[PDB]
């Protein structure tokens, strides 16, 4: 439940999400679930040719499995904290 | 007749293990757990599909994960 | 002691807000899908009413629509779903071709890929590359 | 108003659809249409008067986890409402 | 009008179809016919004179894993 | 447990992509994760070729392995 | 083996992914599922070699094949 807890400190912030597509979506993060499914808000994809409806969409909610990467700024969370939290995790 | 019992019956007997994908494994069934995960002795590795391609003659033991196991074939 | 949460972080919380609204759905096979969302669950299994399947074609600026109906979508097959916007959904939308052609062109265009990708990939592992491409995950 | 009104669940519709006709698409691409004769909490189901596209059959069992989406009768939501 | 709830939809049915040829399709894209001998709750099953269409080959007694099964119909 | 008997030996771990990885088995677990030492990788069999070698420890993700098999 | 990952935490690690991709970064966090965070990472997509780097990325366990040291 570490990565789940991670993101909630990431809610309400801008980020990009590279799908297994190679597709990239940028938006403000609005929610996560322990499934690491992602909900975003201010959409703007890179390949605005294949998905021409991503313009008229208020909300998009993304299934975790589809995800490949999530890209964030360095200033968004603690490397020492992550590392520390990861150490404590049983796993 | 019960499936697992059939596999219980099979133990110590040359067994073929066919996997979802085009790949068969044959050797001696050392035993299997609840998830049907299989342990095999001196296993031959096959990818088929006609002309057959043999990949390895596994000497010793193998833990074959049951996820992929589709059909178990005695002999 | 106790650490409070700002928002309702659950699958249901995210999905519910789109209820009785119009949503988009992207399937793992790449089918676009439009409709009004009726009910759903924690496993994001959805029921859509007035469902409409919509093949796009920005290459040639054309699109198709076919009336789907009431579908129950098993959630594992969804790449993503969104609440549409009847405010910015009329200007963006091209001449529209007849559907039957679309599935035809879509099949040929989408099919030619499977082979090509399945052919250009198979020769990746032998070198040490990982290119897993199935006929069900083409979104 | 099938959700807040009746707190409906996808399963609860497919459960009430017995004896109706439905077109099922499987992760394979196979289209299966028949008459739903029974369904389970995991969403596996039996069908009757099956016609399988891509072999007319009499009964068939399907696994819940290999379903894609199920197309159902247009009136089904209405029927549940009452 | 009674609102039904989720219902062994085939498990009893497993009983019904026995001793007869049946058609089974499995994850991976491979189906197989063959007289059904035994069966269990988890749907694992035993099939005689199994034939495996692939994308045929004869195979004797077999256990198909009911955790990979996809659709079962009579032939 | 095969795994206990198995621990410490030179094993083969095949992955779903069919990429073979041969190594000395430092550790493993219930989700079937596999630690190796000095793992080298071949596409289907060692004879086939070498595409990579690791002079350092390797971690393989349980979901990907189809088998663990002892080299003899 | 999860621990062997603990061992090299905060150090350069090499990740091989399902998607014709391969990555390098300092390792900040990891998950029983192999979801991974990398501070200062660089990646190598094959096609025949290309690269893109970002200060920090979350990696979805689903893709990860193996982890090691560069
Ligand atoms: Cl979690
Ligand atoms: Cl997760």
């Amino acid at each position: 439940m570490l990565f789940f807890s991670f993101f909630k400190t990431l809610v309400d912030q801008e980020v990009v999400v590279e799908l297994k597509n190679d597709i990239e979506i940028k938006g403000t993060l609005q929610s996560v679930d322990q499934f690491l499914n992602l909900k975003l808000d201010n959409i703007s994809s890179t390949d605005e040719k294949k998905y021409p409806h991503l313009g008229s969409v208020r909300n998009i909610f993304i299934r975790g499995s589809t995800v490949r990467y999530v890209y964030l700024n360095k200033n968004m969370v603690d490397t020492n904290l992550l590392q520390d939290a990861t150490r404590r995790e049983v796993m | 007749i019960l499936p697992l019992e059939v596999i219980d019956k099979t133990i110590n007997q040359k067994v073929l293990i066919v996997l979802q994908s085009n790949r068969e494994f044959e050797g001696t069934l050392v035993g299997f757990d609840d998830f049907v995960n299989v342990i095999l002795e001196d296993a031959v590795e096959w990818l088929i599909d006609s002309r057959n391609e043999k990949v390895m003659q596994h000497h010793g033991r193998m833990l074959l994960s049951g996820n992929n196991i589709a059909i178990l074939v005695p002999g | 002691d106790l650490y409070l949460d700002q928002y309702n972080f659950t699958t249901t919380a995210a999905i519910v807000s789109s209820v009785d609204r119009k949503i988009f759905v992207l399937l793992r096979d790449g089918r676009m899908l439009f409709g009004v969302l009726r009910t759903f669950d924690q496993y994001a299994n959805l029921i859509l009413q007035d469902c409409v399947e919509r093949i796009y074609f920005s290459e040639e600026n054309k699109y198709a629509e076919e009336d789907r109906g009431i579908f129950m979508i098993r959630g594992e097959n969804v790449v993503m779903l969104g609440e549409v916007d009847i405010d910015k959904e009329d200007q963006p939308l091209m001449e529209r071709i007849p559907f039957k052609e679309a599935w035809l062109t879509k099949q040929k265009n989408d099919e030619k890929r499977f082979k090509e990708e399945t052919h250009k990939g198979k020769k990746m592992a032998r070198h040490g590359i990982v290119y897993d491409f199935h006929k069900s995950d083409m979104y | 108003n099938l959700y807040f009104q009746g707190s409906m669940l996808p399963l609860y519709l497919l459960t009430n659809a017995k004896g109706q006709q439905m077109q099922i698409e499987l992760k394979n691409g196979e289209i299966i249409q028949g008459i739903l004769t029974n369904v389970d909490n995991w969403m596996n189901l039996t069908l009757s008067n099956v016609t399988e596209y891509s072999v007319k059959l009499n009964e068939i069992y399907i696994r819940g986890t290999f379903i894609k989406f199920i197309k159902l009768q247009d009136n089904i939501i209405d029927k549940v409402k009452q | 009008r009674k609102k039904f709830e989720g219902p062994r939809e085939a498990i009893l049915d497993l009983a019904k179809y026995k001793d007869s040829k049946i058609r089974v399709k499995l994850m991976g894209g491979k189906l197989v016919i063959g007289v059904l001998k035994g069966y269990d709750q988890l749907m694992n099953l035993v099939l005689d004179d199994t034939v495996e269409y692939m994308s045929a080959r004869k195979l004797g007694l077999t256990v198909i894993r009911g955790t990979i099964l996809v659709s079962l119909s009579s032939a | 447990e095969f795994l206990s008997d198995i621990i410490g030996k030179t094993v083969n771990v095949k992955l779903a992509s069919g990429l073979l990885y041969s190594g000395r088995l430092e550790s493993i677990d219930g989700f079937m994760n596999v630690a190796l030492s000095s793992a080298t990788e071949h596409y289907e069999s060692n004879n086939n070729k070498l595409l990579n070698k690791f002079n350092s420890d390797v971690f393989l993700r349980g979901t990907q392995v189809m088998y663990i098999s002892e080299q003899k | 083996p999860l621990d062997l990952l603990k061992l090299n935490l905060d150090e350069r690690v090499y990740i091989k992914l399902r998607g014709a991709r391969t990555l390098v970064g300092t390792l900040q966090a990891f998950d029983s599922h192999s979801n991974i965070v990398l501070s200062d990472a660089v990646e190598t997509i094959y096609q025949s070699e290309s690269e893109r780097r970002s200060e920090m990325v979350f990696i979805r366990g689903d893709t990860v094949t193996l982890i090691s040291t560069p």
